[PDB]
């Protein structure tokens, strides 16, 4: 019942807010219930709690992200009662769904067009879905399908659109899609929408940062937390179909003592995975102590390339041709990961992050600044040598001393500004 | 429209009340299978005063979770207008729709789980069964 | 708002004067001449006609004093108000027969209560303007028994009996809920499910439509059940329902149209009309 709960809330309440904020309702739920002594599952996922591999495996062909926040929406996506509205700055999310449904031939459109009715009413005949882009010009003719009124009548399933009147054809779904992050829904348009959000964040890019720094320096503990993800529930679906199998392998051989032999190793075979998963059980909590540590060690790095790409497109901000896009940073960590000179012998796990630290930061300004004011070089250092005085430890913040160098030196002090010494001016006193 | 706002009798249908978020509840739950006989009495988790019984069971907890779920949002949503803004508004609807996705998914584990359940036995019963043929 | 100041060159011809609310003596003088008029139906409450009105008018002038346009848009007082009250007032007091000053003031209170307590917000003001009107009410009847204010419920409702009469909570309840079976048997399939406030709010609805009057606005968050609960009322008093479906190529010579429409099957046809919608229906001021 309590994992229930939390996965219901999570996919019903925590949409349109970030990983953090989501993360954030969860733990608050989740506390909740243990004050509550409401029996859930510790630590569990709901990534892999709601869908097992093969729809995440299917997501993953269909064109979708490998980010924790994209397979989220996914789940949500999937199982949704009001129909959902995908926010996404990217097109990664429209084109995801689009492939997911073209066995079910999914159609284009958007509100603007003039034809948006008469789409509309040719997917709901056939039962066919409908994803409509541009929902800033929201039409409340969609009004009698969002709040999913049926007039049913002489055993038949029927619907109201103006003053038309429509059969509701089964296997119909509707898709909201915008391209704004920046938007302000009404109420009555808010309340009859799960809200799916793609905008990445600074958490949702951290947790993709740190994810691929250790699938690329650590693939060994990247692949001890896959295995703790899969611990849930694929590894007893596997367990339970090679259960099946064995049933059916023994009804079609009867018992017979001749075949003993070929049964006997598939039953010391499944020992033996049976075996291992208990091990897998019996280790877990160690597993997971491991993780948080390298965790804990990756921690600053990503944190910091999540804060040096929004000082990118925060760089918009003093000149118009800043503009830089997430492909680019992503291509910088990318080649500072993989394509690095600097990491061709390098084996030390601690040297390897301090190198990739260092080239990041040289790598990330050098394109930046290729593309930059010559006025501007030094500021865009500045930035990054914050930065790394935030990610540094053993360091004091100088919060106070920044902000007299930025803003603490306009303030109203010029009561008693004594000349003092021949060499000081007005202004230097 | 201060005419239009003087001209006809106003009525303010707030958001629901919290006693009105428990009874929904309850009753949009009571179909579930939701009784724990050994269900211990937790201490502190006030978020209906007005609790059924003084010691709560597994049925009232869980709607007690349930509406403490839809407060936590909307201090939430008050916390994230406050630093900043852009938030968007929670409505009784959203509670539904918690509710209703909570039933079904709380039907599907359950009637996955039994069928699991029911065929272990099955093979437990076959595998007896050719435990006697080997025997034989 | 929605408010234009007129051309010196027109205001030039055109004198104008300042109609402000009536004072509180012209309050009196009014509402106790409506007063004397309707207890005269029965005969043994005229003695009490002169204080009755003196408490609805200092009623209404706390009730002016807070809740200024301020705190909220919707928060007017106008000498409407007290016209609505001795209406409401005499509609409950016209079938009914030989009464004591018991139902006299439990009907004052029970106005009172659906006039200046169900347009407020917060809990705090509605606390305040019931305490209000029990002390009014023992300021200007002292004499009374403690037996009408003290009443929490204080609900009427003509469903129970043959007509407009104090009903318990409980037992309206049941009725309600029997009632709402039949209904959701009988579409809106999605199950209805009745607290407290839902209760109240399913009588002031059917209280504003018995009544002759012209209008009945809902002021709430999404999805809290104001077009459900209308739609319910409407079926319970037979009211049948308009929708106007809107679209985004809507224009106003429709609304026009349909205006006349539901005026037709209301005026032409004794057919009751309640016609329902919302701000998605509105676009322009027109
Ligand atoms: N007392 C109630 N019990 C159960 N559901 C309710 C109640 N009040 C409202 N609802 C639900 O609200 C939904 C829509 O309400 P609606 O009338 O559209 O609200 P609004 O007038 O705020 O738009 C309905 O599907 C209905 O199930």
């Amino acid at each position: 019942a309590g994992d229930c709960l939390l996965s219901a809330a999570f996919i019903a309440y925590a949409g349109y807010f970030d990983q953090q904020m989501r993360q954030n309702l969860f733990t608050t739920w989740s506390h909740h219930l243990q004050q509550a002594n409401i029996q859930f599952r510790t630590d569990i996922a709901r990534t892999e709690y709601l869908s097992n591999a093969d729809e995440r495996l299917r997501w993953q062909a269909s064109s979708l992200p490998a980010d924790d926040l994209c397979t989220e929406n996914a789940i949500m996506l999937k199982r949704f009662n009001r129909y959902p509205l995908i926010i996404d700055p990217s097109g990664q999310a429209t084109e995801f769904i689009m492939n997911e449904y073209k066995d079910r031939k999914i159609t284009r459109t958007s509100f603007l067009d003039d034809a948006f009715r008469k789409n509309l009413e040719s997917a709901l005949r056939f039962g066919n879905p409908l994803l409509v882009q541009d929902v800033e010009s929201y039409d409340p003719v969609l009004n009698p399908v969002l709040n999913r009124e049926v007039r049913r009548t002489g055993g038949r399933v029927l619907i109201t659109l103006g003053d038309q009147d429509i059969d509701l054809s089964p296997s119909f779904v509707i898709f909201l899609s915008t391209r704004d992050p920046t938007v302000e829904f009404p109420p009555d348009l808010c309340s009859r929408v799960t809200f799916v959000n793609f905008t990445v964040t600074r958490s949702s890019l951290q947790s993709q940062c740190l994810n691929e720094v250790l699938k690329a320096e650590r693939p060994d503990v990247d692949e001890k937390r896959s295995d703790l993800l899969k611990l849930q529930g694929e590894f007893q679906l596997r367990l339970r179909q090679l259960e099946k199998s064995l049933l059916q392998a023994l009804n079609e051989v009867k018992g017979r003592i001749l075949d003993d032999d070929t049964i006997i190793t598939t039953l010391e075979n499944l020992k033996r995975e049976a075996a291992e998963v208990t091990r897998k059980v019996e280790e877990t909590d160690i597993v997971m102590q491991e993780v948080e540590t390298v965790s804990q060690q990756y921690l600053p790095l990503s944190t910091a390339c999540s804060s040096i790409y929004f000082t990118m497109e925060s760089l918009k901000q003093i000149h118009f041709l800043y503009q830089y896009s997430l492909q680019f940073f992503l291509d910088i960590y990318h080649n500072v990961l993989y394509e690095n000179p600097n990491l061709k012998g390098v084996t030390d796990h601690t040297q390897r992050l301090s190198i990739i630290t260092k080239d990041l930061f040289q790598v990330a300004f050098n394109r930046v600044a290729r593309g930059m004011l010559h006025q501007d070089h030094i500021t865009f250092a500045m930035l990054l040598a914050r930065i790394k005085l935030k990610g540094t430890v053993g360091e004091p913040t100088y919060d106070a001393e920044f902000q007299h160098f930025l803003r603490g030196n306009e303030i109203v002090l010029s009561a008693g500004s004594t000349p003092r010494i021949q060499g000081l001016t007005v202004e230097q006193a | 429209s201060p005419a239009l706002f003087n001209r006809c009798v106003l009525n303010w249908f707030g958001d629901w009340s919290t006693e009105a978020l428990y009874q929904v509840g309850k009753e949009f739950t009571s179909k579930m299978d939701l009784e724990k006989p050994n269900y211990i009495v937790p201490d502190y988790m006030p978020v209906v005063y007005d609790k059924l019984p003084q010691p709560p069971s597994h049925r009232e907890a869980i709607v007690n979770s349930c509406v403490f779920v839809h407060q936590t949002l909307h201090q939430a949503n008050a916390r994230l207008a406050k630093r900043g803004g852009r938030t968007m508004a929670i409505t009784p609807r959203h509670y539904l729709d918690f509710i209703n996705h909570y039933a079904n998914l709380f039907h599907e584990k359950r009637s996955e789980l039994e069928e699991q359940q029911m065929h272990l036995n099955v093979g437990l019963r076959k595998i007896k069964e050719t435990v006697d043929q080997v025997e034989e | 708002p929605g408010r234009k100041p007129l051309s010196h060159r027109f205001l030039r011809h055109v004198p104008v004067v300042y109609v402000d609310y009536p004072g509180p003596a012209s309050l009196t003088q009014i509402y106790g001449t409506f007063n004397r008029a309707m207890l005269r139906l029965i005969p043994s409450l005229r003695t009490y006609a002169e204080p009755l009105t003196a408490a609805m008018v200092e009623f209404y002038t706390m009730s002016q004093e807070r809740f200024t346009q301020d705190t909220q848009p919707h928060y007017i007082y106008s000498p409407r108000e007290m016209t609505r009250w001795v209406r409401g007032i005499f509609e409950a007091l016209r079938p009914l027969e030989t009464l004591p000053v018991e139902g006299l003031i439990r009907i004052w209170a029970h106005e009172a209560l659906r006039l200046f307590q169900d347009r407020l917000v917060e809990d705090e003001e509605r606390r305040w303007t019931d305490e209000n009107i029990d002390t009014v009410a023992l300021k200007h009847f002292p004499n009374i028994d403690r037996e009408k204010a003290m009443s929490r419920p204080i609900l009427y409702s003509n469903w129970l009996s043959k007509d407009y009469i104090p009903v318990d909570q409980e037992e309206l309840r049941d009725y309600v809920k029997a009632r709402l079976k039949v209904f959701y048997e009988e579409e809106l399939d999605v199950p209805l499910v009745l607290f407290n406030e839902v209760l109240d709010h399913v009588l002031r609805i059917d209280r504003i439509f018995r009544q002759p009057q012209g209008h009945l606005l809902l002021i709430g968050v999404s999805g809290a059940g104001k077009t459900t609960l209308s739609r319910f009322v409407a079926w319970m008093n037979g009211l049948s329902v308009y929708q106007i479906k809107v679209h985004r190529k809507y224009t106003g010579e429709d609304f026009d149209e349909d205006l006349r429409t539901v005026l037709r099957r209301s005026g032409c046809k004794n057919e009751k009309i309640a016609f329902i919608m919302d701000e998605s229906n509105v676009l322009d001021s027109g």
